[PDB]
RNA sequence: GACCUAUCUUUCCGGCUCUACCUGGCUGGAGGGCAGUGAGAAAAUGUUGUGGUUAGCGGAAAUGGCUUGGGAUGGCCUGCCGUAGACGGUGAGAGCCCGGUACGUGAAAACCCGACGUCUGUCUUGAUGGUGUUCCCGAGUAGCAGCGGGCCCGUGGAAUCUGCUGUGAAUCUGCCGGGACCACCCGGUAAGCCUGAAUACUUCCCAGUGACCGAUAGCGGAUUAGUACCGUGAGGGAAUGGUGAAAAGUACCCCGGGAGGGGAGUGAAAGAGUACCUGAAACCGUGCGCUUACAAUCCGUCAGAGCCCUCGACGUGUCGUGGGGUGAUGGCGUGCCUUUUGAAGAAUGAGCCUGCGAGUCAGGGACAUGUCGCGAGGUUAACCCGGGUGGGGUAGCCGC
RNA sequence: GGCAGCCAACGUGUUGGCUGGGUAGGGGAGCGUCCUGCAUCCGGUGAAGCCGCCGAGUGAUCGAGUGGUGGAGGGUGUGG
């Protein structure tokens, strides 16, 4: 068990959360969330790479001239695919990249990642990043950069709270997710992860219990 | 545009910048002004002899409408509800151009 | 279910059914419900919805300093906006210069989706028993037979479904299915009709995306492209993108009939001149160095005289831990690929260069072998919910 | 005198013994090219490409070593 102390933005300290063993003091597994990581990526992927064979090209239907008197090197078509102009063999053609990873792969990575944050004191915890119901990007900034000076920060907000997603939205390195979304890739990529109260008690009650 | 014919405005990029002039004509379809001595290049008229100097268009982008108060400002728009106008306004002064 | 035949309950007013009286009907018009353009009947016609589509408009913040440069959007340093740091453009990497973006805002008309009316239908007596060798319950139909079709099922012991040709029933004890067939049970009620949603697709229109192509690629088609051109015809079917930031596209003079060029200009650059970015190779010239006309050469290799060039130290040239170019002369030496017992082979293929041209992809597929998770268990499929790559989903599957 | 494979002997990678012609073919380990996640660096004070020089590695090859040409992108590390 690691305490977050949770910080407001008027300055003060209102409470503190307290992280479970089993989801933020994991082993982390390098090679599994590699795996993870690489399967994400590959599902982003969108396939959509295609070329034609030498059935697809137009025309090329007749053969070219007579099989034998020409002196020419025989031909079937003028499609072929060593003719300028000819079909593509073994070219590009659509293809869906997502793997079908184990569900207990994916949790297990998404706890290694965010135990190495935990372990290096990389998790924070707020109420609310704005007061009120204004956004403001130049409040959320100066929060931030009390709460960290690293570049890349993941903000991990629950749905409602428009306000806070839209202040932090524009910020050059900031991330935003939900924490029913939260996934390896973006904990990995992020140098601090920031928890709304809510959405980390959200992620602990739907994991812990 | 919101930069017509008989503004006066400040060049603020290319060889030119900081020479105010007078929009001569404007080429809505590329986005260019044509301004009153700025931009001069040395054609060889061929006729009668030839070599004179002439102003070349510049893209819209590279001149300020100058303000009132001689100031090259952004321009916005009030709308005048007594006849549904829309009149340019200078973003620093609010006045009028 | 019709037909009978008890019982208990029920809006109002008619009108009719030869005459009253009971008593059945049938039919209007008032109260009241209950539906509606839909499958369940049809065609209309108002009002109304910051509901939608077909044009748009607004929209924050640097002329900031110094430096480089033809140009700053580069570097360095300050400040500002951000619900806007999407993507473009602008004389070179721009949130603050421009079109925009976030976010807001807007429709006379037409069209589309509603809601609400009119308007149109429809209903208004229902509950409750008994009773019976009574009537009805989709006929050229079912069934059956011959020859076929199709079903996991290729005629098979071949059911079920179905075409053509014959033959041809029962109305509930009826009839048809439960893989020949029979019996018994079970299921169902053929030979009348209609029916939304879940599913398939994109000529065309709108908004977007890419570990897609980038001019021999990508569509055949970035260039008058289904054009030129070929064919009587059906039909076949190309090639051709880049000056520069700006055309400022070279006034004028000189040689020449022009073409082309040389001065002079423009440009940061004409080592950018409409034959134009970069400008490789084959291929074709000019100049310089060495070499070669007594020689038999897979064209090179290893020794190597002489000459030319260059880098060191010394001195007038001469030597070195040298390096290049050329090379008299000596030794050695039978192209490459394919295919063959064996090819320099007088077997096959290649005139030359540049570009292009061949073990790829899909599937909880199969076997094996790495690796990672979980482990006597492992895992989900479809699908559901997230602008995602996340969460859920036990039907299955594989071990036991 | 240099390199390599197998094995041994010990050590926190060196020493020793043996071995290293090769077509079909099997196994192992790498070079160069492009597109990309992430991290870094260079570039109108001149990127790529191209032509050279001077050098480099056991090979594919290399040069964040340098001239010329050129005009806007490129390198490196680790993964896909
Ligand atoms: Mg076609
Ligand atoms: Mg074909
Ligand atoms: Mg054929
Ligand atoms: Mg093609
Ligand atoms: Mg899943
Ligand atoms: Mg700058
Ligand atoms: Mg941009
Ligand atoms: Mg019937
Ligand atoms: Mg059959
Ligand atoms: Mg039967
Ligand atoms: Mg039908
Ligand atoms: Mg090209
Ligand atoms: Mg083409
Ligand atoms: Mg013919
Ligand atoms: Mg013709
Ligand atoms: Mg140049
Ligand atoms: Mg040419
Ligand atoms: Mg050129
Ligand atoms: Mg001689
Ligand atoms: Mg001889
Ligand atoms: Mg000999
Ligand atoms: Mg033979
Ligand atoms: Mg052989
Ligand atoms: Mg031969
Ligand atoms: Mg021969
Ligand atoms: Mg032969
Ligand atoms: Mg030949
Ligand atoms: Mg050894
Ligand atoms: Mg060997
Ligand atoms: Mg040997
Ligand atoms: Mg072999
Ligand atoms: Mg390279
Ligand atoms: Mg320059
Ligand atoms: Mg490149
Ligand atoms: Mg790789």
């Amino acid at each position: 068990t690691l305490k977050v102390d949770v910080k407001t933005p008027a300055g003060k300290t209102d409470g503190s959360v307290e992280l479970p063993a089993e989801l933020f003091d994991v082993e982390p597994n390098i090679a599994l969330m590699h795996q993870v990581v690489t399967a994400q990526l590959a599902a982003k992927r969108q396939g959509t790479h295609s070329t034609k064979t030498r059935g697809e090209v137009s025309g090329g239907g007749k053969k070219p001239y007579r099989q034998k008197g020409t002196g020419r090197a025989r031909q079937g078509s003028t499609r072929a695919p060593q003719f300028t102009g000819g079909g593509t063999v073994h070219g590009p053609k659509p293809r869906d990249y997502s793997q079908r990873t184990p569900k207990k792969m994916i949790a297990a990575a998404l706890r290694g990642a965010l135990s190495d944050r935990a372990r290096n004191d990389r998790i924070h915890a707020v109420t609310e990043l704005v007061e009120g119901q204004t956004p403001s990007t130049k409040s959320a900034k100066t929060f931030l950069g009390t709460l960290t000076e690293n570049k890349k920060v993941l903000v991990v907000i629950g749905r409602t709270d428009e306000v806070g997603a839209k202040s932090v939205r524009n910020l050059p390195g900031v991330h935003v997710i939900s924490p029913d979304q939260l996934n390896t890739y973006d904990v990995l990529n992020a140098d601090d992860v920031v928890f709304s109260v809510e959405a980390l008690n959200a992620y602990i009650s739907a994991n812990s219990k | 545009m919101k930069v017509h014919k008989g503004d006066t405005v400040l060049v603020i990029s290319g060889k030119d910048k900081g020479a105010k002039g007078k929009v001569l004509v404007a080429y809505p379809d590329r986005n260019k002004v044509l301004v009153e001595g700025v931009n001069r290049i040395k054609k060889h008229t061929a006729v009668s002899g030839g070599i004179v100097t002439q102003e070349a268009p510049i893209h819209v982008s590279n001149v300020m409408v100058v303000d009132s108060d001689g100031k090259p400002t952004r321009v916005g728009y009030r709308i005048d509800d007594e006849t549904g106008k829309k009149v340019r306004i200078a973003k620093t002064n609010g006045k009028d151009i």
